[PDB]
Order: structure tokens, then sequence, then C-alpha cells
RNA sequence: AUAGUAUAUCGGUAGGGGAGCAUUCCAGCGACGUAGAAGGGAAAAGGGCGACUUUUUCUGGAGUUUCUGGAAAAGC
RNA sequence: AUUGACCGAUGGAGUGAGGGCAUGGGUGCUAAGGUCCAUGUCCGAGAGGAGAAGAAUCCGGACCACCGGCUAAGGUCCCG
RNA sequence: UGAGGGUAGGGGUGAAAGGCUAAUCAAACUUGGAGAUAGCUCGUACUCCCCGAAAUGCAUUUAGGUGCAGCCUGUUGGAU
RNA sequence: ACUGGAAAGUAUGGCCGAAGAGCAUGAAAGCUGCGUAUCCGACAUAUCGAGCACCUGAGUAGCGCGGGACACGAUCCUGUGUGAAUUGGCGGGGCCCAUCCCGUAAGGCUAAAUACUCCCGAGAGACCGAUAGUGAACCAGUACCGUGAGGGAAAGGUGAAAAGAACCUCGAAAGAGGAGUGCAAUAGACCCUGAACCCGUCUGCCUACAAGCGGUAGGAGCGCCAGGUGUGACUGCGUGCCUUUUGCAUAAUGAACCUACGAGUUACUGUUUGUGGCAAGGUUAAUUGUUAAGACAAGGAGCCGAAGCGAAAGCGAGUCUUAAAAGGGCGCCAGUCACGAGCAGUAGACGCGAAACCAAGUGAU
RNA sequence: UAAGGGCAGACGGUGGAUGCCUAGGCUCUCGGAGGCGAAGAAGGACGUGAUAAGCUGCGAAAAGCUGCGGGAAUCGGCACAUACGAAUUGAUCCGCAGAUAUCCGAAUGGGGCAACCCGUCAGGCCCCUGACACAUGAAUUCAUGAGCGAACGCGGGGAACUGAAACAUCUCAUUACCCGUAGGAGAAGAAAACAAAAGUGAUUCCCUCAGUAGUGGCGAGCGAACGGGGAU
């Protein structure tokens, strides 16, 4: 009400009209008033602790590892960005028809433009894993050395 | 905003170790001939406020 | 497993909503009775307030005054001392109570007789109750206040 | 988000309206008069629910009088020999006997007379 | 509600407690649609009970949605 | 003997305009559908039956259904 | 009586009626403080289930408001 | 290839991808168009030693009287009246004095870390979607109202494409019936869909001896399509709803009706509780590093728990009261961080509603 | 039987809800920038087309004029129709630099009821008409300023409703509001400082300290600093 564009005159007297008692031209009541507890600009974010995190984090691995959706395989390193060459590992490895995540140890930059244009492939770093991105996979393919960063980091 | 302790509540109440309120006796001031000894005496200690007033002091003190 | 999740049993729970209509059991009125004061939009308790009669904060009087140099002390007693020796030791310190977490970096200490200090040890404390100190010479230990 | 109950909020509307089919005037089809009909209804059906019961069973007893009274026996008497005897026939049976199948009901009348 | 089917209990204003439905949008696993989506008219059938849901047919001519979880501009 | 009806701690209240009747009273005029207390009760927050039609008089405490049966207060010439 | 000037809001002007000051006057109009305050009146929207009051005492610049007690309800521990 | 008015759909079989973001095209397009990833480009213009006692800020420091600012109803500022010293000096350390400590007034200048958005460029949204969202999607501070300051609307959609209906019939021509275009004209210009209140025509049943909130429970006959559906002769029972009240059919309040709109919300600080993590410990805040806002790792400052009693000095599983004791009072004999929920306070704080108060302007047509 | 009426259904009328959609909003993030004007601004008046109400662009050179770079077949704005033209000797269109730029408005030659009237002075045409200059104030003819415009800064003045369940101290609040005046930021800033025999050394901003020490018709309320952790 104290933010819209009208002025806050009184629009009639108290008494003698024979209608309703009005007060200014914002009132939530008139056609084009105030709104009344509408949105308003929010911070969404919440704590968590620390040790609750690392939890999740092996459970949401754990699981994957009970369904038996872990690969591992040997690290590779692609001379140039050919999305035809990523598509072939994928293929030989036989996940592919499902969505699935890549582990890498390190930047990479010629595979992450090789892997970019397909649709059912995300890539993470080893070390800025959490539990979303590890959930919401089907597959998880992990590389000979993000095991060992893996291994120190979240144990 | 945080809340306020109420000025004159925080230089009249104590807590204790098991949460009662410490607090002190009225009537003891300036006419004080005419009151008896044991009247007196009674009135010096100090004393716990009551469980139905518990709760209208903790929000002075702010709940403590 | 993003399609699958589920909280623990009682964990979560619906908020209250008044003021939407009879069958809920909190429409109309909306839980705030007929009239008065406490129905109105806007009201709220004076804290102090008991309806004019003279409150408890003001029919009490005031007591006593705040020493500008007061000295507190943290209190270590005896069978903290044996458990944590035992533990961990011979020879205790402020140093060595700081760094197994049971006293602040800046923080003094003062020993006290709740427990027995069998164990024969050297004492470094601030302070010293006169039945703490007894207990620890008399086991074959030393106090040294510093 | 913004969120409004349209569709919802008037389909809740058509449904009682269809109930009130029938009606005098404007407590047919025009909302609140309808509605408020409506629902003062269903209080007297629960209510006539009950009276339903009242209702057929003094219609029962009527047409058990008037057929004792052509065999010589009031209502008053002929129960009054009924329960004495032990006979377990419901006022519903009997009326029924006594209208539809005249000569049963003579051979109860015939048994305690 | 108690005991684990038995016993008891079930009129209600202010008021306290429990359990649900619909609405808008989001995440995930998935479906439907010019061989006809949403909306609108008619009819039939369901629900310990209900808020509501489902099916058929006419109109209509392009979007709609199950379940699990999440957040509200969440019902006259 | 008693379906458990009592109490403590602690979270959330509403209420703080009452009313009729019977009994014991004050006041009033041994008036008032008056007024002020006390003890029960009912209406408030209570439908059903009798009283022609009546908030609290008489009978009686409604989980839902039934075109079954027995009774209460009160009735049984007709409307009934 | 015409034209053009002048006096502006606790101010003006008044052969004085609290009259008049743009159909408004015991303090004009417009915008802002501003969603003033209102112990007051009116209004408060889907469903089913369990329990279920009070209209008293004390105090009050108090009496149609409120604080505490009394009476309801959730959870928890005791028997009463 | 099929369906279709029209494939971008669906089913085969290919291909590109550092490009599978998007928008448009007669339906939903990585391969039709504009684009996207990536790479390459400016004639202009714009921007990036000993001694010595000489000096070291005057109507100033300080003071009286009256005010103001400091969290504050010793310190700082001054309207009025006065008024020092000089390094062995001067000022401060919350009246004041002594000692000690800290510092050099009455001259000046200085980037960063901070505040904001008329605007330009690039983006986004568990934000709105035409009574919403800006007052303003169109024409908008417009039309309109006022002497003036000032106040201040309503109003989006044919179709893929105008192919926007040549010509005939009735009419003086307005309007229609045809024809034609088109997937569709009941898409024909106020044109997508096309609800309610309200208004007609037709068909079926009932209704001119009948009297009350208009229904409800029974119940023939008739009309339609195998027991469903429309109607309802006759009978029983029945004084709307809301709000306010001790109590309302009340002749107490309130509403013409419909469609749309319309009223416990959020933030912060507590407290209780359901569910979790860690546990004699629990937990980070600001902020920092890596990667590309998020994510991961750091950050222990601080906070709570861990000992109480006493006004306090202080003693301590004790302490205070006492000259001491006994007695007596208060203590001794699993927390913490979050998530959801109830409640409280501060914010307009469930919504609408005064008479009024104050400030700056506009008015003697 | 039905002058008429009741109910149901079918088909229509009216009206414009709903569904779907978007051309416009709302809240922000990141980067830049933070002015325009006497060499005449912001904002306006009047004009300007083959045709021309209104918008847009433009200014008597008037939907526009000249170069340079780009680009390649259409073009003469929204925006039609008709009409006449332009352009592969490169039109339209885009970027950059120029030319022109009436009247009012700080308005500044004097007046004035804004968009008008009336002059002096020097030149040139012929009762008129061109094209120059001519305000004021603060410095030394010359140089400068004035006015307009988001928020943020710093100064000068400064309420009341409200809370205290009345009200005067107090609160609201060194707020609203009025006025003056900077910059891309501003203010502050290098100890006549804090501290307490232990130490830190300019200013600013964030997290704590802490709703604490205090202050207060000791009512309602108000509310630090030291110390520690950061940015720089
Ligand atoms: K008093
Ligand atoms: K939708
Ligand atoms: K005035
Ligand atoms: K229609
Ligand atoms: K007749
Ligand atoms: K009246
Ligand atoms: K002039
Ligand atoms: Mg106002
Ligand atoms: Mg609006
Ligand atoms: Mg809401
Ligand atoms: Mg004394
Ligand atoms: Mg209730
Ligand atoms: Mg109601
Ligand atoms: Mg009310
Ligand atoms: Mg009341
Ligand atoms: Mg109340
Ligand atoms: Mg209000
Ligand atoms: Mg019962
Ligand atoms: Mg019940
Ligand atoms: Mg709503
Ligand atoms: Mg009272
Ligand atoms: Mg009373
Ligand atoms: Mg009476
Ligand atoms: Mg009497
Ligand atoms: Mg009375
Ligand atoms: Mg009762
Ligand atoms: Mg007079
Ligand atoms: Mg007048
Ligand atoms: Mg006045
Ligand atoms: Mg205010
Ligand atoms: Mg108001
Ligand atoms: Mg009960
Ligand atoms: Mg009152
Ligand atoms: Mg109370
Ligand atoms: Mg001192
Ligand atoms: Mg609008
Ligand atoms: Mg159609
Ligand atoms: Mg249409
Ligand atoms: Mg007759
Ligand atoms: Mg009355
Ligand atoms: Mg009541
Ligand atoms: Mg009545
Ligand atoms: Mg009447
Ligand atoms: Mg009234
Ligand atoms: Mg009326
Ligand atoms: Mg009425
Ligand atoms: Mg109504
Ligand atoms: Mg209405
Ligand atoms: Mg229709
Ligand atoms: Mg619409
Ligand atoms: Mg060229
Ligand atoms: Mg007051
Ligand atoms: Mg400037
Ligand atoms: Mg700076
Ligand atoms: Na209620
Ligand atoms: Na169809
Ligand atoms: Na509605
Ligand atoms: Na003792
Ligand atoms: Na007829
Ligand atoms: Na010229």
């Amino acid at each position: 009400r104290s933010e819209l564009s009208g002025s806050t005159r009184k629009l009639i007297r108290q008494k003698g009209s024979g209608g309703a008692r009005r007060g200014d031209i914002n009132s939530p009541l008139l056609s084009g008033g105030a709104r009344v507890f509408g949105p308003r600009p929010r911070n969404y974010s919440f704590k968590l602790n620390k040790k609750l995190k690392a939890l999740a984090r092996r459970s949401a691995l754990s699981y994957k590892a009970k369904n038996n959706e872990i690969i591992v395989v040997e690290d590779f390193n692609f001379d140039a960005p050919k999305t035809k060459a990523f598509k072939a590992i994928s293929a030989a490895l036989k996940v592919g028809e499902k969505k699935v995540l890549y582990v890498l140890p390190e930047v990479n930059k010629n595979v992450y433009l090789s892997a970019r244009n397909l649709p059912n492939t995300n890539l993470i770093l080893a070390n800025l894993i959490n539990t979303y991105t590890v959930l919401a996979s089907k597959n998880l393919v992990l590389t000979e050395r993000s095991v060992a960063v893996v291994n120190e980091l979240f144990k | 905003p945080k809340l306020k302790t109420n000025s004159g509540a925080k230089k009249r109440f104590a807590l204790t170790g098991t949460g009662k309120i410490k607090r002190k006796h009225a009537f003891k001031s300036h006419i004080l001939t005419k009151k008896t000894k044991k009247q007196k005496r009674n009135l010096t200690y100090f004393s716990t406020v009551h469980k139905v007033d518990e709760n209208a002091v903790k929000q002075l003190l702010c709940l403590r | 497993n993003l399609s699958s999740l589920k909280p623990a049993e009682g964990a979560v729970k619906s908020r209250k909503r008044i003021g939407r209509g009879p069958g809920s059991g909190l429409g109309g009125t909306s839980t705030r009775g007929h009239k008065g004061a406490k129905s109105r939009s806007g009201y709220s308790k004076k804290i102090g307030f008991e309806g004019g009669q003279m409150p408890i904060q003001r029919r009490l009087p005031k007591f006593g005054f705040k020493n500008i140099n007061r000295v507190e002390y943290k209190p270590i007693n005896l069978s903290v001392l044996q458990t944590l020796s035992e533990a961990n030791l011979t020879k205790i310190s402020v140093e060595d109570l700081i760094a197994a977490g049971l006293v602040s970096r800046n923080s003094l200490v003062k020993i006290l007789a709740n427990g027995t200090v069998t164990t024969a040890l050297t004492v470094e404390a601030h302070a010293f109750s006169k039945t703490a100190e007894e207990a620890i010479v008399r086991a074959g230990g030393s106090v040294v206040k510093l | 988000p913004r969120s409004v109950n349209h569709v919802a909020s008037r389909a809740k509307r058509k449904r009682i309206l269809k109930l009130t089919r029938g009606y005098f005037g404007a407590r047919k089809n025009v909302w609140t008069v309808a509605k408020n009909t409506w629902e003062k209804g269903l209080t007297y059906a629960y209510r006539d629910r009950k009276s339903k019961k009242r209702n057929f069973r003094a219609l029962w007893i009527q047409r058990i009088n008037a057929a004792a009274r052509l065999e010589g026996m009031s209502y008053s008497r002929l129960m009054g020999a009924l329960h004495a005897n032990g006979i377990e026939i419901n006022r519903k049976v009997l009326a029924d006997l006594a209208m539809n199948h005249p000569e049963a009901f003579r051979a109860i009348v015939a048994k305690v007379k």
C-alpha cells in the first residue's frame, strides 16, 4: 500500500453519502489497489552442519557402489576437441543411453570441449563432488586418478 | 532485531543455579519502628519469584 | 535417486492456516475470540503491564553493585586432573589444560577438591583451594602457583 | 508464483447447481439463492428419514385395525392376543397380509380368537 | 481410545489437537497430444467419509500431465 | 465400588454483558418477565417426544443407515 | 456598476451574523509526515475426525479494556 | 513412407558436432532461414661532537554565566564577559590532589578497502501474463476533472496467407439469403475460445375452489428411451441465511443479481517441541583459496556447556547469615548445532474506516 | 381448456468470464559511466512531403546536404493506396567525421501577457529588408560564472501525529520537510590517541564484544567503548 502511485487524499466525506465509507485510492479493497502480503525479495539459503554434509556425500557414493553403477576407467587425454572421440568412450563403456557423470581429476580443457555437446553427459572435478550431482545420474565413471583424489579428500 | 532487556528488571532480579529467580522483599524502606523484629528479619531475606509470575519476569529479562 | 526422496517420519509438518472456512475449525473469528483489545489487528502485549496495578518490576527494590575489578576463576576439579593425566602426563599445566580443550586460551584456572588425585603430579595453576592443595601434597605431589 | 484456481472454484458451483434443478424461480439457478435453498433441504431430509419410520408404522396399524374389525376384534385386543400367544409376526407383514392376502390374515385371527 | 478381534466411547459455541483434498510453479524418474491438448456443454460412475476423482460424447484447434519430494500471490 | 473420572511439569487458549426454574434469604409493596447473594439444575453450547403454537415446565443426551421390536412423559370418539 | 490592481490560513477581511475567504469555514485547498491513532463497529474463504469451556474472585483514572487465579486442550511423568 | 489444409510429428535409414542456446517458418526442426561454437577484421573518433639556553602556531589553552553535542536528561563546540606558560613547558588517563604512564593543541595535504543508479552494454529469475504486472503492453501523465497547485482513466488476439467476400435475389438503400476464398465464415471485420446473471422460440408434462421461507419424505397418471428418464394429481412435516446477543421468524444488522477482485504475510531476535549430526564437547561469523553464481576446502575470533554461593572483597561442594557455632537460604549429593512446526516481541504486522495534528506550497476571475 | 403461468430439454441472443498466447512490466547480477549549457542547455512554439491530420526525423540547405569505412539489390519513415522517380558509374541501410540549424527559454541590447514589441552602433540593398555587436556580477581588452538535472556526500534550519495505555521531562527524531553547495565518490585521516607496568600505534568499512557497561518522570525507552577476527 505504501508503494502505490496514488495520492493519500480522502476520497469522500466520512458521513452522509449513503454508501460505504472510504479512505484513499490505494486500498486493497478497490480495483487496482494494493496487493496485500505478496512476494518480497528473499534469500532462501540455510545452514547445514559440516559433518552432516560429509555424511550425505558418503551415503550417495555408497548407494552407487551398492547398485553397482560405478565404472573405473584409465585416465585419457585428447589431442584436440572432437565430440565423436568422446562418444566412442561412452559407447565403448556401455554407458551412453542414460545420464552418466564423468569424474575428472584436473582441467583437461580438450576433454571438456569434446563432451560438451552431448545431451546426457556431465563432467565434474573430483574435489567438487556434492550429493546432488552424484544422485542426478544413473552411472558414475571414475578415472583411475580420481579414485586417489576422492580417497584422500572425502575419507 | 535483538530482544531488549527491561532496564528495571535487570537491576531487581537475578538467576540461581537451578533456574529460579532471586528477588528482594518490599516494605523495608522507611517506616520501620512500628514493625516487629521477626517481620523485618523475614523481609530482609532474599526470596524467589512465584510460579504464576515467573512467565512475566522471564519475558522482562528475555527468558533469562 | 532424486525421484524417490523421503524425509524421516515425523520430521516435516504442515503449517497452520487460519481464516479459510468452517471445516478447518479455524475460520470466522480465526482463533481470536469475539471482541476486545486482543481481537484487533496490531494488538501486542505490553510486557510489564498488569492492567494498571503497580507492576512487579516496580513494587520491588533494586539491590547491589557490580565491581569493576572483579576476578573470576575457571574451576578445574581434582577428578579431572587424574583422568586427563592417565588418559594422556605427569606434570599438568595451563598450556596443557588449554591443549586438551578443557579451558580457553585466555582464562584463569583455580584447582578445587572435587575428587581424588592419587597419581603423584606437579601442578601449575593460578589459584588453589586449601583442601585441593592439601590433596595433591598429601598424595606426594607438588603445587606451583604461577 | 501466483496461484488462482479459476477452473476449480467454478466447478464447485456448477456441481451443486445440477442438484437445484426443478426449483421455483431464482432458487434453481442464482448461486447464493440456490445454495441457501439446497442446504435447507438437506436438513429436512435428515429429519424426514426418521419420520418415515413413524409414518409407515402408523399406516400398518391403521390397516390392521380395519382388517381385525371385520372379524369382530379391535387392534388393541388382537395385538394383546398375538403377544400372549408368542406370535412374532411384525406389523409390516400383517398389514400386507391384511390388504393383499385376506385369507392368511383370517388364519392368524382364528388362532388367537 | 485402550489390550491385543474384545471392552468402552463417538450432541456441541469460544477454544485446543489429529489427518487429508484442490490450486500455481520447481527437481527427478516417466507418459499423452492435429489419428485432436487445455478450456466450454451434456451424461454416467466412484470415494472408511469428504475436500474431490474418473470415463464417454459434442464443441475446440495447441498444448497437457502421473508419482515422490520442494516452495507459495495456495480455496469467498 | 467406580472406563479410569485426580495431580505435577511444560506448549496453546478462550472467558472475565449471563439467563430461567426450585429451595434459603436481603431489598421492594410477602409487586415486577424487578434487583442482590447462596445451593442445585437446565438454556447458553442441546436436536427428539407431550404441552395448539413457548430458550431453560414434564420425558429424554442425536456415530450413520433400516418400510424391524419394546417402552418414557402423555394418551386411546373424530380432525390425530 | 465596468476595467485593472492589493490584503492569504490562527492569517486576511468584517455598519459584527462566528459572517465571508472559488457550490468547502469555531481555522480553506493541494501534496507530503502517512498505512497517524481508533481499549470502537463491521468483515475473516477447502474437508473429515477427537476433546471441549466461561460469563466468578482479586487489582486496576477500573467498570463493554487488561494482569493473575478459577474453569478447556496438547505432550510428558505419577498415582489419586 | 504415413497422417494431415500445411510436417518440423511418427516409423525407417543417414550425417555434423569446440555448433543438441534460441527465435521464425502453414503443428513439436542439431542438418529450411536468421543464428549458435570457433576464428578473423577499423578509413574515423573515444577511452585505457659537545655545549648552549635562541625556536617549535595567542584574544589561543583555561575560567564565570547561558546553551548545544557526546549512549549519557570527566571530554568536545561557543553567544556573552575574561584570560596563561614556554621543554624543569604544556595536554590527557571520567570531580579533585599527589605520583607514574601516554602524547605534543591553537597550520595544511593525502590513494584503497565504503555509499548510490537518470543512464549504457551483457545476462538471469521454483516473478506477473491484460480487473495481473508500472498509472501507462494500445494513444498515457494522454482523454477527462480543477481558477490553480494538483488529481488522473478505459482500452491486447480474424486468418498460415487479405486470399478482407466479383456476381445474383429481396429491398429506396440498412439488413439478409446465396455464390466464391479458405482447414474452418457458427474464423466476415465489435472477427480465437466463447461461461454466468439476464432474454427469446419450440417440444413434453402440470396448472382457472385455490392460502404461508417454496423445500423435503411419500405417491397415481401421462410422455419419451426396458427399467431408466421428464413432469407431478393428492398426502405428511417445515417461520431463509449472516452477524450480534441472556435470548432473534423477528418489526435488530446486512446484501438487486452474476462474473472477476478482496483480508494472520515476511524479516530478525528468543522460547517450547517433532526429527537429525556430533558428543565432554558442540559450532563457526566476517572473510580467504581453487574451479567454473554455485560447488569444494579453509577461517576458532566469538558463543553455549563445563560450579556455586555472596551486594562485595572473596571462599569454593560449598558458600552466605553469626563474635563463633547449631539452625536456616541457595547449591552439590548431557550438552550443542541445525531442519520442520506452535507461540512471543520489533517492524503498518489479519483487512477496511475517523474526527483530528504538523510541514511546504496554491488560491481574492 | 390455457387468456396467462410453472418445470425440464433442444436451439439461439446478449455479455465477455475462462483456457491458450505476448508486444509490456517487476526484482536483481556483472561491467562501464556519472553529466548537459553563453561555441546558448533541459524543455517547448512554429514549420518541413507528389500527396500530409497525428506521431517520428529534421530546421528556410528543413523524412534532409558532403566526405571516409562497411555492405550488395532494392528504395522514397510509422504507412497504406495512387503518382512520379533513385539505384551494379553501387541507391536505400550501418559506423565515424563535417555542413545547415527559425522563434522562446539561464535568455544576456531595452521592454514583455513565453514563443512578441521597440532600439543604438557600425556595413550593404531599397516605406522596408539583410548581416555584426551591444546584460549583470566577481578577477586581471581578456578570462570566468549564471541555468538544468536521478540517487549517494557535506553544510544551514527543523515539525507533529505517535509511545509513555492520560500528560508537561522523555519519545517519535539530531526523522519528514525547506534551503546552500561538491565529486565520481564525498567526509575522515597520520595522535596534545588508546591502554594499564602488559602492550598497540593514521583514517574508513564488515564480524564480534553486547542488548553488555551505563543512561533514564531509574518510567516508556535509549545504548557504547576497550579487546579480538577480517577487507584495504
Ligand atoms: K492508579
Ligand atoms: K499451464
Ligand atoms: K488554518
Ligand atoms: K453464446
Ligand atoms: K381444479
Ligand atoms: K434500527
Ligand atoms: K530580450
Ligand atoms: Mg495524507
Ligand atoms: Mg496492481
Ligand atoms: Mg496470502
Ligand atoms: Mg535503608
Ligand atoms: Mg471451534
Ligand atoms: Mg461466518
Ligand atoms: Mg465479530
Ligand atoms: Mg463482550
Ligand atoms: Mg477476549
Ligand atoms: Mg487500523
Ligand atoms: Mg451420543
Ligand atoms: Mg463431536
Ligand atoms: Mg488468495
Ligand atoms: Mg470486566
Ligand atoms: Mg461481570
Ligand atoms: Mg431478571
Ligand atoms: Mg427476591
Ligand atoms: Mg437485569
Ligand atoms: Mg447442557
Ligand atoms: Mg452566536
Ligand atoms: Mg462558499
Ligand atoms: Mg485547528
Ligand atoms: Mg510517522
Ligand atoms: Mg488509516
Ligand atoms: Mg464430548
Ligand atoms: Mg469500555
Ligand atoms: Mg486470563
Ligand atoms: Mg583517574
Ligand atoms: Mg493495467
Ligand atoms: Mg464453433
Ligand atoms: Mg468469437
Ligand atoms: Mg368450496
Ligand atoms: Mg438486547
Ligand atoms: Mg455468547
Ligand atoms: Mg425462535
Ligand atoms: Mg416481514
Ligand atoms: Mg449495529
Ligand atoms: Mg438492506
Ligand atoms: Mg433481515
Ligand atoms: Mg449475498
Ligand atoms: Mg456482493
Ligand atoms: Mg447459451
Ligand atoms: Mg482473457
Ligand atoms: Mg561509399
Ligand atoms: Mg500517550
Ligand atoms: Mg559538477
Ligand atoms: Mg575513497
Ligand atoms: Na470460529
Ligand atoms: Na473431437
Ligand atoms: Na470467486
Ligand atoms: Na553451620
Ligand atoms: Na398451457
Ligand atoms: Na540559410
